[PDB]
Formats: structure tokens, C-alpha cells, sequence
């Protein structure tokens, strides 16, 4: 979940 | 009458919604254009991808969500994503033409468009029925925002770990909604129940989408049209 | 003078190129629009993704490529992909304005556009220099098609297994090119060598792109803008 | 290489 982690700061 | 904490919770949610929903749908020109096999898939994928980002932005501001583990934030975001998208889309849904109107001739979306996007009437028929049901509730901006935040903090989702802290945040928001309708919504005597029942509908709608998405995602010629975010949000990775 | 087999090889390649390259760039309206941080990345990703599909279509028709293992076809496609894209793009490259002109105001691409797409002058300066060098060779449609097929069948790539069968197909195509320039290209006395040297340039260009792509792909906010095909073609999976 | 396989027939 690389994208989801970045997006959640 | 409503308390300061209950009021601050409404304010932040309403502000979060305002920051993450554009009523001009001006960013829609940036997506792969709609085309009228599966001609509407590129546009739908771009549209759904854009909305996931907006749901994350909104989520980050739901009081208490930022305090959960990254694991629980992802668990809740993944499982509720499509339901929030269905909820938020009601704002563009119109009873006059039974469509999501987001712009000119191009962004006026009827149910036949979603057929050309890899989904069937089995998902679309209850979706339109749910859209009409929800619109008819003539929700206040506060009720609509709260229902999205209630939906997002449902403990009963696959992957959730702290289903006692999530249930807590959800009950705190449920109390906010229940008090808002009593104190601030005339003729709202039945609304809260009607709203809670829309959450049950969303689980059926969510289920049908998941099946239809697995079918679409299993075909490489179709999954290649999706976006890395859509792929990650709706994918099975644990 | 050229033999029937050598002639049939040219015909199929020229026909394959014709089937996989549109001189009207009419499909460019289907991509995420160009915008003038990394505003040009969505369009570039859509453009590169579209071109990979076209390179696969062309490849499938290179005589002998279809007979290789799926593993070797993928090994060669992955490692040569960017070089074929660089080769094929020469057709839209213009000496008059030092740009790839693919349409109206929108699809006229200068080097500053690729800067707004996550790449640096370190890749772009030798690319433009290579583009001008290649154009100046005033290649025949047959030479350009053959050079792409030579590039694609290079045995010296990471992942290749049957580097004796690939070297064989490449030499057979090299003989076709060498004979074509002698028999059919007046003043081509030095061209073949000049063409072979463009393959060495492409390895440097390929190398620089790989580094710049790893930098872009390592940042989730940037990799989310790519397409599943771009991600898979340029990714490290074995 | 799911996409690449499909695309290569
Ligand atoms: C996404 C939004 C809008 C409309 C939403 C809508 C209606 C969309 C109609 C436009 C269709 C274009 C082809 C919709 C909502 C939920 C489910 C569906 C159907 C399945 C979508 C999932 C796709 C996926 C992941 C590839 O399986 C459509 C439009 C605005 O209200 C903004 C809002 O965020
Ligand atoms: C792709 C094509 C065209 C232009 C190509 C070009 C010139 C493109 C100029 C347009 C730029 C738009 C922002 C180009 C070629 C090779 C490398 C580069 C730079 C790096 C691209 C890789 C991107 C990636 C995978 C995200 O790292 C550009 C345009 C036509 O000639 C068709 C042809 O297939």
C-alpha cells in the first residue's frame, strides 16, 4: 500500500 | 441543544467536505476523455481515482481518524472507499434526468455510460434506486457529511484491528447526527433511522461492486486501463 | 541484388510499422491532457503507454520474434522498449523547431515539456542531439524499420536466455539492412556504420532514462501518475 | 508480467 501510505501523509 | 464538542465536530467535517468536493467539477477536463469495448473505462477509472484522493483528504480530517494506526486507516479506507464515492456522488445525482450531471454534454452521466465501463445492471439498478432514495431524504450539508464520516468509521470491515476505538469514534459521530436532526431538522422525526438503513444498502452495493471489479481486474486488457491508486485501493493485497 | 527472403522481411516490417504508427496522431486526444509540479507527467505517461502497445504490435510481426519464448519476448521488450520509442519518435521530430510535433498547439513538444514531466537535461540534451543526428541520416522507411527491428533483437540485454537465436535473427536482419543500403541507397557508402553507431547512443540514452525512471518510480506521488503497463515494462520484476 | 503476456497474445 505504497500510494495509500504517501497520501495518508 | 447541541454542545461545543458536537458543534466543532460538525464544523471540521463540513470544512473538510468543502476542501475535498468541487461543485464546478473543473478537474474533470484533466481525466482521459469519455467515449460513447469498455470505451467509458479510462474516464471512469480517472474519475474514481481522483475521488479516492478526495475521500483520503476528507478522511484525514474526520476527528480521530488521524490517531488510528496506518494499518486501520488503510483497512477502513479500502473497505469503505466505494461507499463514500457512492455517498458523495449524490450531490451530482439529479432526479429530473436520473443521472450524475458533472458538466457540459460530456460529464452528464446516465446509467448506459457505466455499462460501457465494465459494470452491469446488477450493480447499477440498485445504485440508481439508492441514489433516488438518498436524494429524496433532502439531507442537510451536515447530515450528508456526518453519514460519510459514519460510513468511513464502520468497525465491521475486513482488516480492522481496533474495532473498539473505531466503534467509539463512530458512536460519538452517530450521537452528533442524532442530536443534529432533533435540534436542527424540522420533520426529521424518522430521518436518522432512514439514514442508518442507507448504510445497509451500501454494504449490498459494495459487495456487488467488489464481484464486478474482480471480474474486470482479472482481465489484463481491462486492469491496464485502471490507475495504480484504483488498483491498490480495490486490490486484495494484505 | 536483394533475394526474395530479404525482400519478404522488408515487406512484413514496413507493413507492421504502417499498422502500428499513425502519422495523424489522432489517438492523442484520448490521453490525459498536457498541462504547461510535474504537470506534463500524466500526458507523457499516457503517450509512452500507448507507444509501448504499438512497439509490442510491431514486435509481434518482426520475423522470428513470435517463435522466441514468452520469457525472451518480454526480456527483449522490457530492455529495448525505451530505445524503440526513441527511434520511432524521430518521425515526429523536426529540425526546424527542435521538437516532436504531433498536432495542434497541444501536441507540439519542446524539450522544456519533458522537464515538466520528471526528466532532466542530462537525458534530454543527448536525446535531442541523437534526434538531430538520426534525422540528418535521411533514412528510408525500410532502414528506419530495420534499425527498430535490429534494436529490438539485440542479444546483449538483461534477462535474455537464448542469446544465440536472438543474435542469429539480428544478424539475418543486419544482412538485410547492409544489402538494402548497397543495392538501394545512393551515397549510402557509410550509412550502415552510422546506423550501427546510433545503437551505441541508445544504450547510453537507455541507461540515463532507467536512473531517472527509478527516481520518479520510487516516489509514490509520481508513480501513481504512471500506467500499469509503463509500471510493468520499466519495473524491476524478474 | 500479466499485461505484457496478454498483449503478446
Ligand atoms: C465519483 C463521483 C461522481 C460520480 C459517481 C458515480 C457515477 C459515475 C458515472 C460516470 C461513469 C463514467 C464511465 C459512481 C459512484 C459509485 C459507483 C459507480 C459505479 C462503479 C465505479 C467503480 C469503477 C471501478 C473501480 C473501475 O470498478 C459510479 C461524480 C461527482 O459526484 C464526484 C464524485 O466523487
Ligand atoms: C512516443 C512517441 C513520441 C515522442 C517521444 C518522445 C518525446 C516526448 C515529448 C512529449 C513529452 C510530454 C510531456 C520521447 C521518446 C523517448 C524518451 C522520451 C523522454 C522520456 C519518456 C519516458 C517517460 C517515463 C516512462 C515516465 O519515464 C521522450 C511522439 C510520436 O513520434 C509517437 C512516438 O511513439
Amino acid at each position: 500500500h505504497k500510494i495509500l501510505h504517501r497520501l495518508l501523509q | 441543544m447541541l454542545s461545543d464538542e458536537q458543534m466543532q465536530i460538525i464544523n471540521s467535517l463540513v470544512e473538510a467536505h468543502h476542501k475535498t468536493y468541487d461543485d464546478s467539477y473543473s478537474d474533470f477536463v484533466r481525466f482521459r476523455p469519455p467515449v460513447r469495448r469498455l470505451s467509458m473505462l479510462p474516464h471512469l477509472a480517472d474519475l474514481v481515482s481522483y475521488s479516492i484522493q478526495k475521500v483520503i483528504g476528507f478522511a484525514k480530517m474526520i476527528p480521530g481518524f488521524r490517531d488510528l494506526t496506518a494499518e486501520d486507516q488503510i483497512a477502513l479506507l479500502k473497505s469503505s472507499a466505494i461507499e463514500i464515492i457512492m455517498l458523495r456522488s449524490n450531490q451530482s445525482f439529479s432526479l429530473e434526468d436520473m443521472s450524475w450531471s458533472c458538466g457540459g454534454p460530456d460529464f452528464k452521466y446516465c446509467i448506459n455510460d457505466v455499462t460501457k465501463a465494465g459494470h452491469t445492471l446488477e450493480l447499477l439498478e440498485p445504485l440508481v434506486k439508492f441514489q433516488v432514495g438518498l436524494k429524496k431524504l433532502k439531507l442537510h450539508e451536515e447530515e450528508h457529511v456526518l453519514l460519510m464520516a459514519i460510513c468511513l468509521l464502520s468497525p465491521d470491515r475486513p482488516g480492522v484491528q481496533d474495532h473498539v476505538r473505531i466503534e467509539a469514534l463512530q458512536d460519538r459521530l452517530c450521537d452528533v447526527l442524532q442530536a443534529y436532526i432533533r435540534i436542527q431538522h424540522p420533520g426529521g422525526r424518522l430521518l436518522y433511522a432512514k439514514m442508518i438503513q442507507k448504510l445497509a444498502d451500501l454494504r449490498s452495493l459494495n459487495e456487488e461492486h467488489s464481484k464486478q471489479y474482480r471480474s474486470l481486474s482479472f482481465q489484463p486488457e481491462h486492469s491496464m486501463q485502471l490507475t495504480p491508486l484504483v488498483l491498490e485501493v480495490f486490490g486484495s493485497e494484505v
